[PDB]
């Protein structure tokens, strides 16, 4: 499924995702903090009963539209304690002659900061530099896929992270609109 | 409410079972379902109500349930199949979706591998050390300043092809740069170090 939504949310604020679907029974998101394991947030019935994570239940909302082909969902008054990758998730099991499908989102990182979004600077390494930005994620492509090596990012002192890809690099950074060739 | 141990370990061609322990209010009375993660990736279902699979999941991957536990069990290993892995229920008591806490599988057997050290200057400062397909995952790193020893150095982490990787990374300032016949990435893993070396 296709997943959507800012990566960045201020303390206090609120995140808002949507994923694209066609179809299903249950419609729902699951979130996984960096490093833990995954935690439900939330489904919905194809009856419209919906159900919610008793820890979080004050502060959710979820709708699906099946006409729009689309899903949503929004949690209020975010704290760090909401950083996570968040996946939505459509259950349609046994469709035709195709058992137990269940789409997954790519999930997508949301961060709780109250930092400032910041675009990369890129420099020449062979690879590419890129240095400072925030929030993550960042993505590098080339052009070329094969001996090409994209590191995970250091959290430096300043509280921006930095990368290295080895192998044009073609640098996507959404959270700030940034692409650098 | 669904607990799994933490880890796991099989040898490639073999088998491995993974469990999960609940209670009669979920595990007791409603189906399992099982996961795999791939780091970075989204969880893919490998099992439904107990002991079935979606299409396109392995027939390496079964199921099963006994009371108020489960198991998923995996044959002919692969190193591909290192993983996480969690088990699902709904709870009846908590009307709630409960995962289990997740088992990280690691394929052992893998020789011993020394790594992959690239080190470059700052472009016409900062100095980049890559360190690549290295095993076991643990390196320990340090940096010289001509020969006398800003520093920030990623933790390891799994590769695609399950060797390790890591990057350290040096601030200066272009003035302190210049004032050094070199700098050094010395890379040390299990007892062996290699250095690297870039002049201004
Ligand atoms: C036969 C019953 C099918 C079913 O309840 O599926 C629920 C899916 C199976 C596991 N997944 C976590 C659930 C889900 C999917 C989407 C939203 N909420 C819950």
């Amino acid at each position: 499924l296709l997943e959507s939504g800012p990566g960045l949310v201020k303390p206090s604020e609120t995140l808002s995702l949507t994923c694209t679907v066609s179809g299903g029974s249950i419609w729902g998101w699951i979130r996984q903090p960096p490093g833990k394991g995954l935690e439900w947030i939330g489904s919905i019935y194809s009856s419209g009963s919906t159900y919610y994570n008793p820890s979080l239940k004050s502060r959710v909302t979820t709708s699906v539209d099946t006409s729009k082909n689309q899903f949503s969902l929004r949690l209020s008054s975010v704290t760090a304690a909401d950083t996570a990758v968040y996946y939505c998730v459509a259950w349609f099991g046994d469709l035709l002659s195709l058992k137990g499908v269940e789409l997954w989102g790519q999930g997508t990182l949301v961060t709780v900061s109250s930092a400032s979004t910041k675009g990369p600077s890129v420099f020449p390494l062979l690879g590419c530099l890129v240095k400072d930005y925030f929030p993550e994620p960042v993505t590098v492509s080339w052009n070329l896929t094969s001996g090409v090596h994209t590191f995970p990012a250091v959290l430096q002192s300043s509280g921006l992270y930095s990368l290295s890809s080895v192998v044009t690099c073609n640098v996507d950074h959404k959270p700030s609109n940034t692409k650098v060739d | 409410e669904l607990t799994q141990p933490p880890s796991a370990s099989g040898t490639p061609g073999q088998r491995v079972t993974i469990s999960c322990s609940g209670s009669s209010s979920n595990i007791g009375s409603n189906y399992v379902y099982w996961y795999q993660q791939l780091p970075g990736t989204a969880p893919k279902l490998l099992i439904y109500r107990n002991n079935q699979r979606p299409s396109g999941v392995p027939d390496r991957f079964s199921g099963s349930k006994s009371g108020t536990s489960a198991s998923l069990a995996i044959s002919g290993l692969r190193s591909e199949d290192e993983a996480d892995y969690y088990c699902a229920a709904w709870d009846d008591s908590l009307s709630a979706w409960v995962f289990g806490g997740g088992t990280q599988l690691d394929i052992l057997g893998q020789p011993k591998a020394a790594p992959s050290v690239t080190l470059f200057p700052p472009s016409s400062a900062t100095l980049v050390c890559l360190i690549s397909d290295f095993y076991p995952g643990a390196v320990t790193v340090a940096w010289k300043a001509d020969s006398s020893p800003g520093v920030e150095t990623t933790t390891p982490s799994k590769q695609s092809n399950n060797k390790y990787a890591a990057s350290s990374y040096l601030s200066l300032t272009p003035e302190q740069w210049k004032s050094h016949r070199s700098y050094s990435c010395q890379v040390t893993h299990e007892g062996s170090t290699v250095e690297k070396t870039v002049a201004p």
